[PDB]
C-alpha cells in the first residue's frame, strides 16, 4: 500500500492513464461517505442516463441487424470534459428516430385506414367473416331484414391494424332507411368485429373523392419510405459511432467512480489516494503517470510514495 | 297458470284452424285449448316508429306486469278473493282470469280504434300508471293502520308481568285520595303467592297490614294491590325486589286507559271501514290492471307481427292454454309448421313465430 | 340466411314500407296545408278588414 | 338479383319523391287559392263598406242643409 | 280488613285537614286583628301630633297677634 | 305472619303518624300567624305613621 | 512519508489561507483609504472652484465699474 | 521509480506549486483592491464634484 498525491487535473488524466494500463487497484479513503458526498454523482448520473439512452437505441439498431464491430477508435478512450456535449448530441439522435418511429406507426394506421376506404370504393368493409355469419342473424333479430346486405370479398387482403397482420377480408353489411334501427345497427357495428366509418356518396365526386385518396395514400406511402429510410441509413451509422461509444462511456463512468472512492482534500484542488500496486511494476505505474500529467497542461509532479503498513 | 300467445304471417286463411282446429296438425293434435285472439285495426307509419314501440312495450310490458303482480299480492296480504295457496288470482273484467284470458276482448272504450299505436301506448301507460300510484298511496295508508293496530295488540298483550294494566285495574283497586297512603302492586309469582301474602305486611316499615288483595291472576304470578304510606314506597319496592317480587310501575289513571281502549276500538273499526273500500278499490285496480295487461300482450303482437312479416297486417294470432308435460312437442310442431319463414332470425325466446308467455 | 327469392321478399317489404311512409306523410301534408289554409286566410282577411274598419272611423271623424 | 332489389329500392325513393313534391305542390296551390279567395272578400268587404261611408255622407249634407 | 285500615287512615287525615284548616283560621282572624290594632297605634301617634299642631297654631296665632 | 293484634298496632302506629303531622302542622301554622300578626302590624303601623308624620311637617308649611 | 506530505501540504494550505485573508483585509483597508482620499480631492477641487468664482467675481465687478 | 531525493524535489516542487499559487491569488486580489479603489474613488470624485460646480454656478447666476 502506498500513497499519491497530485493535482485535480492532473487526476483525472492520470486516472484515466491507469485504468488503461490496469496494473494498479486504488483503495476508498472515505468509506462513510455515499455517492452524493463524493461529488462525482453528477457526472455519474450523466454517465447513466448516456448509458440507458444508448442502450435504448442499441435495442433498435439490434433489431436492424446493424454489425457494430467494435474494432478500433473506443480503446483510445479519450476523457475531455466536450465529451457531455457529445453525450447529449447523442441524446438527440435517439430522440429523433424515437420521434420517426412514432410517426411512421401514426402513418401506418392512415395508410391502412385510407387502404380500406379504398377497398370500400351499408358498406363493404374488412371483416374476416369471424362473426358476419351471426352478424346477419343479429340484423335479422333487429328488424327482419328489412333492407339487403352489401357483399365482397376481398383478394389477397390488407393487414388488418388491429391484428397486426394479414387476414382475408370478407364483408357483408346492411344499410337501414329507419333511425331507431340504424342507430341499432350502428351499436351491433360497434360490438362486432366489422369495419365501420365509410363515408358513401353516390355521387360522381365521391368516386372522385375516392381517387383523391388513392392520391393521399401514394403521398403518405412515399413520405412513410423516406422516413424509414432516413431511419435505417441513421441507425447503422449511429451504430458504428456507437460501438465505440459504449466502451468510452463505460470507461469514463469507471473513472468517476474510482475517483470518488478517495478523499478529496478541502484546501486545494489537489487529491490524496493511496492505492495497492504491484511493487515490481511501480517504476511501469510512474511512467505512466507521467504521461497522464503531461498530458494534463498543469504537469503536477504526481508522485506516489510507499507508505509503511 | 301459463298461457301462449303466438301468432303466424297468416298467408292462408287454414292458418285460422290450422291453430286450433286441424287436429292433424294443431296443437298436442288439437289437445291443447285454443281461442281467438282480438286484435284491433291499428295504423302504423313508418318502420322505426314500430322499432320505438316495440321498445317502449317491452318495458310497458314489464312495468305492468310487476304492478299488476304486486297489487294482487297486496290483496293476498288482505286476504280477500285472493290467497297464495287457492284463489290464486283476481277476477278481470267482471269473470275469473282463465275464464277472461280465454274470451278476451279489446277495450276500444279505453283506446279507440281510430287513433295511432303511439298514442293508445301512452293512454294505456297513463293509465296503469294512475292505478299503480293509486293503488301504491292506499295500501301504503292500509298497512299503517295495520301496524298500528298490531303495535296495540302488542302493548296489550303479555302476562302481568309486563301486559298493560288497562284491563286489569278498577279505581277499587287503589287506595285513593289518601293523605299518607298509596296503593302500589306487586307481581308475585303463583309460586311465592301465600308468602307475599305472609310477607308483604313486613316488607317496610309503616304499612297496612292486611290489606293486600289480589287483582289478576295468570299462569305465573298474581297481581296484587298494597297500600301503604308513602315515604314507605322505597323502602316496599326495594325489599319486595329483595324476596323476588317485581312492582309495577302503574298508578290509576281513568284518562289513559279510556284513551287506549277507545284507541283500540277506533283502530279496529277504522281497519273494517278501510277493508270494505281496500277490498272494492283494489279489485277494480286489479280488474283494469290485467284488462290492460292483456292489452300490452296484444299491442306487442301486433308490432312485431307487422315488423317482422310487413304489410297488410293480416296475421293468424291465436291464444294456447298449454297441457301439461306437452311443451316439447308443442315446440318441435310450431317449429316445423313455422321455421321456413325464418331459418335462423327465431331457446330463451325466439321462436318462428310471435310468441308471448303469459304468467298467472 | 336467405335465398334470392328471399332477398326479393324483403326487398319488397321494404318497398311496402317506402310506400305507406310516404302515403301517410302526403296525408299529413295535405291535412295541415288545409289547416293553414283556414288560418292564414283569416289572419290576412282580419287585418286588412281591421285596417279598413279604422279608416272608416277616420272618415266619421272628419265628417264630425 | 342483388341489383334489382337494388333498383327497386330506387325506384321506391324515386316514387316517395313523388308523393312528397305532388303533396307540396298541393299545398302551395291550396294556400294560393286561400289567398285569392280571401282578397276577393276583402274587395267586397272595401267595396261595401265604402258605400256605406258614401250613403252617410249623402245623408250628412242633407242634414247640414235641413240644420 | 283492607277497607278497616283505610277507614282508620282516612278518619286520621279528616283530622288533619280540620286541624290544618283551623290554624289557617287562626292565622287569618290573627292578622286582621294585627291591622287593626296596626291603626289603632296610627290613630294614637295622628291624635298627638294633631294635638301639638293646634297647640304650636294657636301660640303662633297669638305670638303673631302681639307683634 | 301478622296477627289481629299485630295489624291492630300497625293501624294504630299509621293513625299515630297522622295525628304527630296534624300537630306538627297546626303548631307551625299558629307560630307563623303569629310572626305574621307581628310583620303586618309593623308594615300597617310604620305605613301610616310615616303618612302622618308627613301630613304633620305639611302643617308645619302651612303655619309658615 | 505521506504522513509528512500531508503536514507539509497542511502547513502551505494554511499559509494560503492566511496571505488571501490578508489581502480580503487589505482590500477593505484599501477602500477605507480610497473614501478618505477622495473626499480630500474633493476639497481640494472645491478650494479650486471657490478660487475661480472669487476671480469671475472680482472681473465682473470691475467691468460693470466700466460700463 | 523515484528515490528519496527524488521525493522530496517532487515535494519541494509541489509545495512551489501551492505558494505560486498563493502569490498568483493574493496579486489578484490586490489588482481587484485597487480596480474597487479606483472606481468608488472615482464615483465619489464626480458626486461631489459636480454638486460643488453646481454651488459655483448657482451663486454665479445669482450675481447676474
Amino acid at each position: 500500500l502506498a500513497q499519491l498525491f497530485l493535482q485535480s487535473e492532473a487526476a483525472y488524466c492520470c486516472v484515466s492513464e491507469l485504468e488503461e494500463l490496469g496494473k494498479v487497484q486504488f483503495r476508498d479513503l472515505n468509506p462513510d461517505v455515499n455517492v452524493f458526498q463524493r461529488k462525482f454523482v453528477n457526472e455519474v448520473r450523466r454517465c447513466e442516463e448516456m448509458d440507458r439512452k444508448l442502450r435504448f437505441v442499441e435495442k433498435e439498431i439490434r433489431k436492424a441487424n446493424i454489425p457494430i464491430m467494435d474494432t478500433g477508435e473506443n480503446p483510445e478512450v479519450p476523457f475531455p470534459r466536450d465529451m457531455i456535449d457529445l453525450e447529449a448530441n447523442f441524446e438527440k439522435i435517439e430522440n429523433e428516430l424515437k420521434e420517426i418511429n412514432t410517426n411512421q406507426e401514426a402513418l401506418k394506421r392512415n395508410f391502412l385506414e385510407l387502404t380500406e376506404l379504398k377497398f370500400i370504393l351499408f358498406v363493404a368493409g374488412v371483416i374476416n367473416r369471424e362473426r358476419i355469419p351471426t352478424f346477419e342473424r343479429m340484423l335479422w333479430r333487429v328488424c327482419r331484414g328489412n333492407v339487403f346486405l352489401r357483399q365482397a370479398e376481398i383478394e389477397n387482403p390488407l393487414e388488418d391494424p388491429v391484428t397486426g397482420d394479414y387476414v382475408h377480408k370478407s364483408v357483408f353489411i346492411i344499410f337501414f332507411q329507419g333511425d331507431q334501427l340504424k342507430n341499432r345497427v350502428k351499436k351491433i357495428c360497434e360490438g362486432f368485429r366489422a369495419s365501420l366509418y365509410p363515408c358513401p356518396e353516390t355521387p360522381q365526386e365521391r368516386k372522385e373523392m375516392a381517387s383523391g385518396v388513392n392520391t393521399r395514400i401514394d403521398d403518405l406511402q412515399m413520405v412513410l419510405n423516406q422516413t424509414e429510410d432516413h431511419r435505417q441509413r441513421v441507425l447503422q451509422a449511429a451504430a458504428k459511432n456507437i460501438r465505440v461509444w459504449f466502451i468510452k462511456v463505460r470507461k469514463m463512468k469507471a473513472i468517476y467512480h474510482t475517483l470518488n472512492l478517495c478523499n478529496i482534500d478541502v484546501t486545494q484542488k489537489c487529491l490524496i489516494a493511496e492505492v495497492w500496486c504491484p511493487v515490481t511494476d511501480l517504476d511501469s505505474i510512474q511512467f505512466a503517470l507521467r504521461r497522464g500529467t503531461e498530458h494534463s497542461g498543469s504537469t503536477v509532479p504526481s508522485i506516489l510514495n510507499r507508505m509503511q503498513t | 297458470t301459463e298461457f301462449w300467445l303466438i301468432s303466424a304471417p297468416g298467408e292462408k286463411t287454414c292458418q285460422q284452424t290450422w291453430e286450433k282446429l286441424h287436429a292433424a296438425t294443431t296443437k298436442n293434435n288439437n289437445l291443447a285449448v285454443s281461442s281467438k285472439f282480438n286484435i284491433p285495426d291499428l295504423k302504423v307509419g313508418t318502420l322505426d316508429v314500430l322499432v320505438g314501440l316495440s321498445d317502449e312495450l317491452a318495458k310497458l310490458d314489464a312495468f305492468v306486469e310487476g304492478v299488476v303482480k304486486k297489487v294482487a299480492q297486496y290483496m293476498a296480504d288482505v286476504l280477500e278473493d285472493s290467497k297464495d295457496k287457492v284463489q290464486e288470482n283476481l277476477l278481470a273484467s267482471g269473470v275469473d282470469l282463465v275464464t277472461y284470458i280465454t274470451r278476451f276482448q279489446w277495450d276500444m272504450a279505453k283506446y279507440p280504434i281510430k287513433q295511432s299505436l303511439k298514442n293508445i301506448s301512452e293512454i294505456i301507460a297513463k293509465g296503469v300508471t294512475q292505478i299503480d300510484n293509486d293503488l301504491k298511496s292506499r295500501a301504503s295508508a292500509y298497512n299503517n293502520l295495520k301496524g298500528n293496530l298490531q303495535n296495540l295488540e302488542r302493548k296489550n298483550a303479555g302476562s302481568l308481568l309486563t301486559r298493560s294494566l288497562a284491563e286489569i285495574v278498577k279505581k277499587d283497586d287503589f287506595v285513593l285520595d289518601s293523605e299518607y297512603l298509596v296503593t302500589l302492586l306487586v307481581v308475585v309469582p303463583k309460586l311465592n303467592h301465600n308468602d307475599w301474602i305472609k310477607q308483604y305486611e313486613t316488607l317496610a316499615e309503616m304499612v297496612v297490614p292486611r290489606s293486600s288483595n289480589v287483582l289478576s291472576e295468570d299462569q305465573d304470578s298474581y297481581l296484587c294491590n298494597v297500600t301503604l304510606f308513602k315515604k314507605a314506597v322505597d323502602d316496599f319496592r326495594h325489599k319486595a325486589r329483595e324476596n323476588k317480587f317485581i312492582v309495577r310501575d302503574f298508578q290509576y289513571n281513568e284518562e289513559e286507559m279510556r284513551a287506549d281502549k277507545e284507541e283500540m276500538n277506533r283502530l279496529s273499526t277504522d281497519k273494517k271501514k278501510q277493508f270494505g273500500p281496500l277490498v272494492r278499490w283494489l279489485k277494480v285496480n286489479f280488474s283494469e290492471a290485467f284488462i290492460a295487461w292483456i292489452h300490452i300482450k296484444a299491442l306487442r303482437v301486433f308490432v312485431e307481427s307487422v315488423l317482422r312479416y310487413g304489410l297488410p297486417v293480416n296475421f293468424q294470432a291465436m291464444l294456447l292454454q298449454p297441457n301439461k308435460k306437452s311443451v316439447k312437442k308443442l315446440r318441435e310442431v310450431l317449429h316445423e309448421l313455422y321455421k321456413h319463414l325464418d331459418s335462423s332470425a327465431a331457446q330463451q325466446e325466439y321462436y318462428p313465430y310471435v310468441y308471448y308467455k303469459i304468467d298467472c | 340466411a336467405l335465398s334470392d327469392a328471399d332477398v326479393q321478399k324483403q326487398i319488397k317489404h321494404m318497398m311496402a314500407f317506402i310506400e305507406q311512409e310516404a302515403n301517410e306523410k302526403a296525408e299529413e301534408i295535405d291535412a295541415k296545408a288545409e289547416e293553414e289554409f283556414n288560418i292564414e286566410k283569416g289572419r290576412l282577411v282580419q287585418t286588412q278588414r281591421l285596417k279598413i274598419m279604422e279608416y272608416y272611423e277616420k272618415k266619421e271623424k272628419q265628417i264630425e | 338479383s342483388q341489383s334489382q332489389g337494388i333498383q327497386q329500392l330506387l325506384q321506391a325513393e324515386k316514387r316517395a319523391a313523388e308523393k312528397v313534391a305532388d303533396a307540396r305542390k298541393r299545398k302551395a296551390r291550396r294556400l294560393k287559392q286561400a289567398k285569392e279567395e280571401a282578397q276577393m272578400e276583402v274587395e267586397q268587404y272595401r267595396r261595401e263598406r265604402e258605400q256605406e261611408f258614401q250613403s252617410k255622407q249623402q245623408a250628412a249634407m242633407g242634414s247640414q242643409g235641413n240644420l
